[PDB]
RNA sequence: GCUAAACCUAGCCCCAAACCCACUCCACCUUACUACCAGACAACCUUAGCCAAACCAUUUACCCAAAUAAAGUAUAGGCGAUAGAAAUUGAAACCUGGCGCAAUAGAUAUAGUACCGCAAGGGAAAGAUGAAAAAUUAUAACCAAGCAUAAUAUAGCAAGGACUAACCCCUAUACCUUCUGCAUAAUGAAUUAACUAGAAAUAACUUUGCAAGGAGAGCCAAAGCUAAGACCCCCGAAACCAGACGA
RNA sequence: CCGAGCCUGGUGAUAGCUGGUUGUCCAAGAUAGAAUCUUAGUUCAACUUUAAAUUUGCCCACAGAACCCAAAUCCCCUU
RNA sequence: ACUGAACUCCUCACACCCAAUUGGACCAAUCUAUCACCCUAUAGAAGAACUAAUGUUAGUAUAAGUAACAUGAAAACAUUCU
RNA sequence: UCUCUUACUUUUAACCAGUGAAAUUGACCUGCCCGUGAAGAGGCGGGCAUAACACAGCAAGACGAGAAGACCCUAUGGAGCU
């Protein structure tokens, strides 16, 4: 996506996927599910509470996020009282 | 092709199978260089096994040119005056032995 | 036809001459001349490339910033033209997307 | 490059693009998980392990009064004002093996390591710093070059 | 131009040379040419088992006719040599009906006196002195 | 362009020994650019070919075409040339061994077609080139006789043998 | 290569001259269809995939790379003796014949590279016979390179030049991580 | 054997440096290149559109004053495609070179001539001796397609297996492209010679180097970092818009 | 050659449509479907390919898999 | 009972029959660095390869020596005639 | 015009001589019947035919040359008009 720029000639990011997801260290990517503020008043409590918690993203849709962003939204980054440095790093991972 | 190359009927020289056997192989001329990488595989040949090569051939005879050249060649010599001209460019030891020695044997 | 009959003038090359005996003097000099010169504003060159590297669309997008104002109509028109075509066609040509 | 189409044709569509389906992306609601993040406060962290390591090889001393700029002059660690990096912050880890008595300035603490310092006898002091006052800070020499 | 082809005389030359005793434009030109003489090769690879084939077809055709010539037929004379073991090929035995015909005669003698051997089989399995010649050798 | 014709003439052979056969003189001689067809000389030259100096051109006057005059004068001038300066004993002992025709740097006009679609016209120039001989004219080879033909089907026949065998 | 520049440019269709217009129509001819002159199939067309302009070929290898290379390539050179340590860049006669002479009797080669301290503490002497000549050549420490002692079949060194050299190589392969370019001051490196 | 074939120069391209141009004999804005008379005649205006968004209607980089970095971040946006900074930092030389071409190449150029067009405008091709031509000497002879030298012989994609023998015998449904599937009576191709069409990023893999550090500021990092390698074509519309040219 | 002229320029306009796509040799290799102003296309899946870490993969033997109203199949330790 | 294959056996050697796609080993010619010197080697680079685009240019063929074209008559070449 | 055509003349035409084009052309040594086959065969299978080579006529076929079908469909191609 604009794979060269007619004023720097670099990559550029698409601030959809910014606004719409996040990117952890590891390579994995979280998302809020679809339909989570709208129709409430039909869905039973199961159903908006699947709704409400985050969910992960199968490699596919990994890759085309990271090819469309930057290095500089996959860097390290060391914020305070940040509830996602817990899973920045991962853990007992083999193969 | 068969068609458009010659044909020829099963002959050998002089009936040399009946008698005694002699090498149809005459003369060989090796044509090398000092320098050039292409040579290095005929020098090496003229370094080790040449020697052995005639003392196990004493009808053939040898002779050596080695002047400047780009490709090293290789000339053999037969009773009938067949020639055949060879270009051992850059190529291996062993394998620059087995072609003279299958030149020894052909006719 | 392509070959020629006759055989050309035989190439005469001076393995030993000025630059190819003093070829590649003086690259380590940031090295080992206590780092006073980078090897890159040794080279001689154009202004818009001494020490750079890039494609074609950068190439000529770093020259229409920096010598384009220099620059002559005709060519500033015609590199115009090359930087639209280019990005057209790296950013909407070809596979893998 | 294939047969016929877009494929080789060279008219594939945007990354991203189902044929006229909303992409994942699209239909995907927007949510604040990344706002204000060239804004967010950021510090590099800090191991009293690492500590002691530098303490024992000995390209800081802990007989003069220890600063980041002592630490960045001994690479104990990398800095990035124009990343928006405030310092750095220290780390529980490494509250063992530790026996420094450092006189450490730092901009960020855990309560532990204090514990730890105090405990050994040193001293730890937090100070803030701006973002070009931490550049000329960890990079004084360049800022020295100016003549500013 | 920075890179441009010399050798294409060459490299040519070799497909025409190859092609040189065609007839008409193919001799003369290329693309004529290699359009025929890549079909020309392909045939000579597929001619091999044609060759086999028709050759085998001619022996056969040649022992039939000399078998015919003192009495006897192609599958009954073969038939008879392999039950008295002798594996002789066709190539050889045409060469032999040829350059040789009264050990041809003695062979389709031998062969016809091991059909009567085998008559006599049919009308009694056992119970009789198997054919002297229809006896075979046992190896091991 | 190439104009061996005129140098074949150049050479010298060596001399000759008394006791051996007297070599028969030979000569060449061309003529350049005629406002003629070599298509249609050609019929000429191989017309020419084969007979005697003076036959050949009295055919060629009483031919009712361009080039046959052409042709003669060309082989009287050769007549001529043989006779000065190159030891021909006999005019009128010569033939031809090789007279034909070629084309030549032509030159490209235009004519005009209907409809404003236009046609090239190509302006045909040839070369004719002979060879002369002295001594009689070679007989023509009669037609091969029916025990030719015999003696050849059965010398076939003998020289046929086996096929695929010893 | 890194200090490689290229120069060639290729004019393509839109950059030759001409070539606006279609020359004959689409469908009323049996011609083949065509766009304009110039394309680059026709005579006097432009080049579709050509050398686009005046290129760079720069790239810079790791600093430690390059010390590496000087260090095994005199290695390499010290092994076979090759090389060859004198005290000093000094000689009475000063001529091309006496350093020639000197070369062939020492079994030296047909090619020689001579390295000095600085550029300014060559004698005389010593310059002439090497502005002179062309196969022995004359160079100070800085522009000492594996190009050039390759190309040389012998090398020469002084003993000052060693000692410069040793520094050099030994404060890279020991070389503490850079913050700030070593072409600015440092409590230690001048 | 002719037709032909072969050449190496002219010159040109890319950079760098340096700022550059005009008979001053006559004539040339009336119908230009025409020696000589009463007019009141004067310019300062957003560019738009193609295209992309797989439609299209808001929108879609094209510069206007330091190279690198910050940064493709802050931001804007049918919050979509996409556009996109700044504060701040801060570069080190003379120009006479070419891993640029050598007559289908390179400037279109032997020339903006011939030629075509009312006009604006479009726009070419080629040449080759030798030290001396006040030496036309002179195998340089040998090579593309095309012919003649030298027509023809039952029957067959023109060949192959072969054969004593060129043929006669057995075998064998031109090529490419497209297509479920072509000898197919589906396309393209007369043939020779020359020109003519896969350019690229992260992210991975291989090879080196160093290593809790790597990199010759800036960036990355829970064995990573730096460098190299290799990866993404050509021809073609009807159309649209701006300004000139034409009764 | 006016359903609206010709010339120049944007302009190498675009084209999911047609054609073309240049040396040699070896190997693996046609594969369920969904969405789409989508059905001459594309994205994902599936299949195919390459390099690596690990171990079970395939065939399958008894038992086992519904009331309503057949050939076979799923699962499956052994071999 | 025989005939009957690229099946199988038989002597020798074996990487040497798939579209799209993908993975590998070599390499023509060129410049450059370095060698070599009757034309080659090791490395990098690229305007790096054409039996096909109603491909562009030039030449030459088939159609074809075909279609098509032309000069009123006589004579002294002065004239005369239709 | 026709029943129902004929004869004559000029051109045309054919022959001799001069000059000398185009569209087309994968290579061709270019037969018929039946059958098959991408469903209509000069090229395939089975039969038949068969010294070679021109000139002049015919138009049955070569799905003949010609013009990238205008009819119809498709294109998230256009344009005019309302
Ligand atoms: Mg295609
Ligand atoms: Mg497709
Ligand atoms: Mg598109
Ligand atoms: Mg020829
Ligand atoms: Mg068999
Ligand atoms: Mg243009
Ligand atoms: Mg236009
Ligand atoms: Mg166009
Ligand atoms: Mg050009
Ligand atoms: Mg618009
Ligand atoms: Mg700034
Ligand atoms: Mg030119
Ligand atoms: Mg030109
Ligand atoms: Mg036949
Ligand atoms: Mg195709
Ligand atoms: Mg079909
Ligand atoms: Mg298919
Ligand atoms: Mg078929
Ligand atoms: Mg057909
Ligand atoms: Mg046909
Ligand atoms: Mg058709
Ligand atoms: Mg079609
Ligand atoms: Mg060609
Ligand atoms: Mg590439
Ligand atoms: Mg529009
Ligand atoms: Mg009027
Ligand atoms: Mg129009
Ligand atoms: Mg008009
Ligand atoms: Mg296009
Ligand atoms: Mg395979
Ligand atoms: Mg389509
Ligand atoms: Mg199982
Ligand atoms: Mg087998
Ligand atoms: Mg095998
Ligand atoms: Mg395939
Ligand atoms: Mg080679
Ligand atoms: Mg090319
Ligand atoms: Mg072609
Ligand atoms: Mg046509
Ligand atoms: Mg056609
Ligand atoms: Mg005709
Ligand atoms: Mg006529
Ligand atoms: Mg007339
Ligand atoms: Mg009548
Ligand atoms: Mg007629
Ligand atoms: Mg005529
Ligand atoms: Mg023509
Ligand atoms: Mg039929
Ligand atoms: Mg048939
Ligand atoms: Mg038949
Ligand atoms: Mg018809
Ligand atoms: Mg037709
Ligand atoms: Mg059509
Ligand atoms: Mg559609
Ligand atoms: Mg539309
Ligand atoms: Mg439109």
């Amino acid at each position: 996506l604009t794979y060269f720029s007619a004023r720097k000639g670099k990559r550029k990011t698409v601030k959809a996927v910014i606004d719409r997801f996040l990117r952890l260290h590891c390579g994995l990517w979280v998302r809020r599910k679809a339909g989570y503020k709208k129709k409430l008043w039909k869905k039973t409590p199961a159903r908006k509470k699947r709704l409400r918690e985050f969910v992960f993203c199968n490699k596919t849709q990994s890759k085309l996020l990271d090819k469309m962003t930057t290095s500089f939204w996959k860097r390290r980054n060391w914020y305070v009282d940040d509830p996602y440095q817990k899973y920045h790093d991962r853990t007992n991972l083999k193969v | 092709t068969a068609r458009g190359t010659p044909s020829r009927f099963l002959a050998s020289v002089l009936h040399n199978g009946l008698g005694r056997y002699v090498q149809q192989l005459q003369r060989l001329s090796f044509s090398v260089s000092r320098d050039g990488a292409s040579s290095r595989g005929a020098r090496e040949f003229v370094e080790r096994e040449v020697i052995d090569f005639a003392r196990r051939n004493p009808g053939v005879v040898i002779y050596v040119n080695s002047r400047p050249c780009c490709v090293p060649r290789v000339v053999a010599e037969y009773l009938n005056g067949a020639v055949r001209e060879e270009s051992i460019h850059c190529k291996s030891v062993e394998e620059i032995s087995t072609l003279v020695q299958k030149l020894a044997d052909q006719s | 036809i392509g070959i020629r009959l006759t055989l050309p003038p035989p190439k005469v090359v001076d393995r030993w001459n000025e630059k190819r005996a003093m070829f590649g003097v003086y690259d380590n000099i940031g090295i080992l001349g206590n780092f006073e010169k980078h090897p890159k504003e040794l080279i001689r060159g154009p202004i818009w490339l001494r020490g750079w590297k890039g494609n074609e669309l950068q190439r000529c997008i770093r020259k229409r910033k920096m010598v384009g104002s220099r620059m002559f109509a005709d060519d500033l028109h015609n590199l115009n033209k090359r930087i639209r075509y280019l990005y057209k066609h790296f950013n909407r040509h070809g596979k893998f997307r | 490059r294939g047969h016929k189409g877009e494929r080789q044709r060279g008219t594939r569509p945007r990354l991203g693009f189902e044929g006229g389906q909303t992409p994942f992306y699209i239909r995907i609601p927007k949510y604040g998980f990344n706002e204000g993040h060239s804004f967010r406060r950021q510090y590099k962290p800090l191991s009293l392990n690492r500590l002691q390591y530098l303490i024992d090889l000995g390209r800081v001393d802990p007989s003069q009064p220890i600063d980041l700029t002592q630490l960045v002059n001994g690479r104990g660690v990398t800095i990035q004002p124009l990343k928006r990096d405030y310092g750095v912050q220290l780390v529980e880890e490494g509250a063992d093996t530790f026996t420094a008595k450092v006189n450490i300035e730092v901009q960020l603490a855990s309560e532990l390591a204090i514990a730890a310092i105090e405990k050994n006898g040193g001293v730890v002091t937090t100070a803030f710093y701006d973002p070009r006052s931490l550049d000329i800070v960890c990079k004084p020499v360049p800022f020295f070059l100016r003549g500013q | 131009l920075r890179n441009r082809v010399t050798d294409r005389y060459f490299r040519i030359q070799e497909v025409l040379k190859h092609a040189r005793h065609f007839r008409g434009r193919k001799n003369r030109c290329y693309r004529l040419a290699v359009r025929t003489v890549i079909r020309a090769f392909v045939k000579c690879t597929k001619a091999r088992y044609l060759k086999k084939k028709n050759m085998r077809t001619l022996w056969i055709n040649r022992i039939t006719a000399a078998s015919q010539e003192h009495g006897l037929k192609y599958p009954a004379l073969i038939g008879n040599l392999v039950k008295c073991q002798v594996e002789l090929n066709r190539k050889v035995l045409a060469d032999l009906a040829i350059y040789e015909p009264k050990t041809f005669k003695s062979l389709a003698a031998l062969a016809s006196r091991r059909r009567h051997e085998g008559f006599a089989a049919a009308l009694g399995d056992g119970k009789e002195p198997e054919g002297i010649f229809s006896r075979v050798v046992q190896y091991h | 362009i190439s104009r061996k014709w005129e140098k074949k003439n150049k050479i010298v052979y060596p001399p000759q020994l008394p006791g051996e056969p007297r070599r028969p003189a030979e000569i060449y001689h061309c003529r350049r650019q005629i406002k003629y067809s070599k298509d249609k000389m050609w019929y000429l030259a191989k017309l020419i070919r084969g007979m005697s100096i003076d036959q050949a051109l009295a055919q060629l006057e009483f031919n009712d075409k361009k080039g046959a005059k052409i042709i003669k004068e060309v082989l009287l001038e050769a007549q001529d040339m043989a006779v000065r300066d190159h030891n021909v004993e006999f005019r009128s002992n010569l033939y031809i061994a090789e007279s034909t025709s070629g084309r030549g740097q032509c030159l490209k006009r235009i004519r005009y077609h209907g409809r404003g679609r236009f046609g090239i016209m190509e302006k045909v120039y040839c070369h004719y080139f002979v060879k002369l001989v002295e001594g009689p004219p070679p007989p023509p080879e009669p037609p091969k006789t029916a025990v030719a033909h015999a003696k050849e089907y059965i010398q076939q026949l003998r020289s046929r043998t086996i096929v695929h065998t010893l | 290569n890194f200090k490689r520049i290229s120069y060639a440019k290729t004019k393509t269709r839109a950059e030759v001259r001409g070539g606006g217009r279609k020359p004959w129509p689409q469908k009323g001819t049996g011609r083949a269809r065509h766009g304009s002159i110039r394309s680059p199939l026709w005579r006097g067309g432009g080049v579709a995939h050509g050398p686009r302009g005046p290129t760079s070929y720069y790239y810079m290898l790791p600093m430690k790379v390059r010390a590496l290379g000087l260090k095994v390539a005199l290695t390499v050179k010290l092994a076979q003796d090759d090389l060859h340590i004198m005290d000093s860049l000094e000689l009475p006669t000063g001529d091309p014949q006496y350093l020639t002479e000197l070369a062939h009797y020492r079994r030296w080669g047909d090619s020689v590279l001579l390295v000095d301290l600085t550029h300014e503490e060559m004698p005389q002497s010593i310059v002439e016979a090497t502005s002179r000549l062309k196969t022995f050549n004359l160079i100070p420490a800085v522009g000492l390179n594996v190009h050039s002692m390759l190309k040389h079949q012998t090398l020469v060194l002084t003993l000052p030049t060693v000692a410069f050299l040793e520094d050099k190589l030994l404060w890279q392969d020991s070389r503490y991580r850079p913050l700030y370019p070593f072409s600015l001051p440092y409590s230690d490196f001048p």
